[PDB]
DNA sequence: TGGAGTACAAGTGTGAGGAAAAGTAGTTGGGACGAAAGCAGTTGAA
């Protein structure tokens, strides 16, 4: 928070939890036998089957980050590259990422034969990574309310 | 409802940046974090009296001596009276005397008269249950817990004529079995160490245990904290230790088990908040406002904030403030191995809306540490609140309000002895200093008649000629026992150095003396460049050494010169260290102890490497 | 106007504690370019 809530000559705490997630990137297996001293799982590691806490931060806030500065396609070209095969918060992330630019494109900026199928497919992006999502563990969406928000960028698209 | 659950948990931690958005595309900060905005929000106190009246470890046990909420008798009932605040506290001797109106702050009444009911036990709790708000009225009815027995009190007509409140009380029940209870509360249900049942109040007090009960026992906790409170009217109960939390319906025969707590952290404190939703638990290691589920009654794990301090002795009260759009939950921890708390503020809306705010921390008094802490409930942005304390190691309980806008008697008892004889005896002392102070004011007062004489040129022409034949007589020993192979005092005169009355002149004299003596078996320590360490800054001189003290001591002292005078003319002569010989004596008294030592200690010694 | 009991301190042996950076204790990661022809002695059964 720091860095973030400084901003003179700030990083804005993105560049650290890009440090972070870079040095302490670990699949490895939670051995589940020694005692740990030092260490504690729920804020600190990121072993397999359990996403880091400072990995799931860098994602919501360079997600609200990139949304602020109106560069979501690269943070769509990363959250791609680790498909996080364990939870569903990951997955959500990744289907609101889509969610924002089929939210900004369905403008139209008129009163375009690729201006239309484009935003068809992020719609489509969001309907298929919002399902895998809810196929997952816990991680209870208002999967009504965002639906009525899909069909809203496609009235303005019609 | 917000998106970035568990299911099983819900996370809002330490400045981590919540988890979730649902992305509002609705030009209104399109994102809604649980994180919430606004500006600051500092605490001020306002530090008021309410009332009055081995050490390595501590006992879970005992639990509270105090407690302080509104309470609506029984002739309250069919009167147009509604609700009278009252406050009982223990007192005594080995706390067993357990014993009120608002004016703008919280104030012992008129009429101030102490109820005290006596009892033959030591006092370990002394709680309420609260009331309800689908009871539609208040309890009048208070129950405690001591060492011997178990014990109710039932509040009834208190008085406004005389602002006196007669007390009446149920049957004591003692031990049938030899385990010490824990925690009561109402919403006799007790949890001894271990097992638990549902107790039966009566109505009659002019002349017990239900036929259901219920176990946790663990053979691997240790700990003697259990705790057991109500949960959401369906008369279910919940059930702790350190180590897990169980829920139980008593209406079938239906036992879950909740939180588990063994592997990082422990569950410290559990207030049930007024809420009949809301429900505020603390572990170590994490804050968690837990509610309920309108689905099943059973727990809705809300939005939690990771706490940063570690401790064994944490303690939480919460105060609701009830704003017309908003319910806030501000929530105190408060520990008895120092003097903080530790606060932070949460914000309920009415789709299970709960968010976070920031934390804050402010002190307490410097004698002791805090025990109990309770909020008054203000008979229900500019934020205000206001609650009282108790420390531990006194017997004193303050009022504090929070706006939005060190005497030992160890050092009294080392002194002060009742031996009259002794008294002045001891006490001439400070009177024979009467006489010998007075001395000294006045006959260097009589060097302070005179300026730069003569004949006190004479006295210091006559000062240095006792020195200079001294060292001649001191310089003459050392060289004909040079041979020793295996410093000196310079108070040796005692007929001057009391009556010299210049500083720029001896510290010229001296310096006349120094360069008296080029030749061997002596050298000395100059002053100038050593006599900073009291200023301790750069002091080149001895006579702007002087100058400093000059300016110092003006106020504190009458006429204040002679004083300041002879303290600059006793520390030269206080470093009466002049005498070392030449280079050549403690050289020839290096060379003699390597030879003395192996062959060994050759290498061994080497100085000026790099 | 000597003795009987007795707490305050000067004064003397027993082991028990304290700490660190070296090494070693169990899991998991990881190491190993070929589907050619007429023909002949033996050899099929007639």
């Amino acid at each position: 928070v720091e860095i973030l809530d400084n901003l003179s000559n700030s990083s804005s705490g993105l560049d650290f939890l890009q440090w972070m997630c870079q040095i302490y990137s670990s699949k490895s297996r939670f051995v589940q036998n020694i005692n740990y001293r030092s260490i504690v799982p729920p804020f600190q590691t990121g072993s397999r089957t359990h996403t880091a806490k400072f990995a799931i931060t860098y994602l919501w806030s360079s997600l609200i980050n990139c949304q602020k500065s109106m560069l979501i396609d690269k943070i769509s070209e990363w959250v791609l590259t680790p498909p996080f095969m364990e939870d569903a918060e990951v997955w959500f992330i990744y289907a609101s990422c889509h969610l924002l630019k089929a939210d900004t494109l369905s403008r139209q900026f008129v009163n375009r034969d690729i201006k239309i199928n484009q935003v068809i497919k992020h719609i489509h992006y969001v309907r298929t990574f919002l399902k895998i999502c809810l196929d997952k563990g816990g991680f209870a969406v208002p999967s009504r309310l965002i639906e009525n928000q899909l069909k809203s960028f496609e009235s303005r698209l019609y | 409802l917000g998106v970035g659950v568990q299911g099983a948990s819900l996370y809002c931690p330490q400045e981590n940046y919540t988890t979730k958005k649902q992305e509002k595309p609705q030009w209104l900060r399109p994102v809604d974090d649980t994180l919430a905005e606004d500006a600051l929000d500092l605490h001020i106190v306002v530090k008021s009296l309410l009332c009055d009246t081995d050490a390595f470890f501590w006992d879970p046990t005992v639990a509270n001596r105090l407690d302080s909420q509104y309470i609506q008798t029984a002739s309250d009932l069919r009167n147009y009276r509604d609700g009278t605040e009252i406050i009982a506290y223990a007192s005594g001797k080995t706390g067993s005397v357990l014993n009120l109106t608002r004016q703008n702050t919280l104030h012992l009444n008129r009429h101030n008269n102490v109820t005290s009911i006596e009892l033959h036990s030591p006092i370990k709790s002394i709680k309420i249950p609260g009331a309800s708000e689908s009871i539609g009225r208040r309890s009048n009815l208070v129950g405690i817990i001591t060492e011997n027995s178990f014990q109710i009190f039932r509040i009834e007509s208190v008085h406004s004529r005389s602002c006196d409140v007669m007390v009446s009380s149920s049957e004591p029940l003692y031990f049938v079995e030899i385990d010490d209870l824990q925690v009561v509360d109402f919403a006799a249900i007790i949890d001894i160490k271990g097992n638990w049942s549902i107790g039966r109040i009566p109505k009659n007090f002019n002349n017990l245990i239900d036929n259901l009960h219920g176990t946790i026992f663990d053979p691997e906790e240790l700990s003697s904290w259990k705790r057991i409170e109500w949960f959401s009217h369906f008369q279910k109960i919940l059930v702790f230790d350190r180590s897990k939390m169980i829920e139980i319906d008593f209406m079938n025969n239906w036992q879950t088990e909740v939180v588990q707590a063994k592997a990082w952290s422990n569950i410290r404190d559990y207030k049930r908040i007024d809420d009949k939703n809301g429900i505020l638990l603390t572990s170590r290691e994490i804050i968690i406002v837990g509610a309920s589920e309108s689905n099943d009654p059973v727990r809705r794990i809300s939005w939690k904030h990771d706490l940063d301090p570690d401790d064994t002795t944490l303690r939480i009260t919460v105060q609701k403030v009830k704003k017309p759009d908003h319910i806030l939950l501000v929530a105190f921890v408060y520990s008895m191995r120092h003097k903080r708390i530790y606060m932070h503020v949460f914000s309920h809306r009415k789709a299970n809306l709960f968010q976070s705010l920031g934390c804050s921390t402010v002190l307490e008094i410097p004698g002791g540490t805090p025990t109990g802490i309770e909020t008054i409930l203000t008979l229900d942005f500019e934020l205000v609140v206001d609650f009282l304390v108790k420390l531990r190691n006194s017997s004193e309980v303050y009022y504090y309000a929070l706006s939005n806008t060190v005497d030992h008697p160890e050092w009294a008892s080392l002194f002060n002895n009742a031996d009259e004889r002794e008294k002045e005896s001891i006490g001439a002392l400070v009177s024979q200093i009467k006489l010998k102070e007075r001395e000294r004011i006045s006959r260097v007062q009589n060097l302070i008649e005179h300026e730069n004489s003569h004949d006190e040129d004479k006295y210091l022409q006559d000062l240095g000629y006792r020195l200079s034949i001294a060292t001649n007589e001191l310089l003459e020993s050392w060289q004909k026992t040079k041979d020793e192979s295996i410093h000196s005092k310079l108070k040796n005169l005692l007929e001057n150095s009391d009556s010299f009355a210049s500083i720029p002149e001896f510290s010229s004299l001296l310096d006349q003396f120094f360069q008296y003596y080029q030749d061997q078996d002596v050298t000395f320590i100059g002053f100038e460049k050593l006599l900073h360490l009291f200023l301790h800054e750069d002091v080149p001189g001895l006579d702007i050494f002087y100058n400093k003290l000059l300016q110092c001591w003006v106020l504190v002292s009458p006429q204040a010169e002679l004083l300041t005078k002879e303290i600059v003319k006793d520390i030269i002569w206080s470093l009466a260290r002049l005498e070392k010989p030449s280079l050549f004596e403690p050289i020839q008294n290096e060379i003699s102890r390597s030879l003395s030592g192996p062959y060994q200690d050759i290498i061994s010694s080497w100085d000026m490497d790099d």
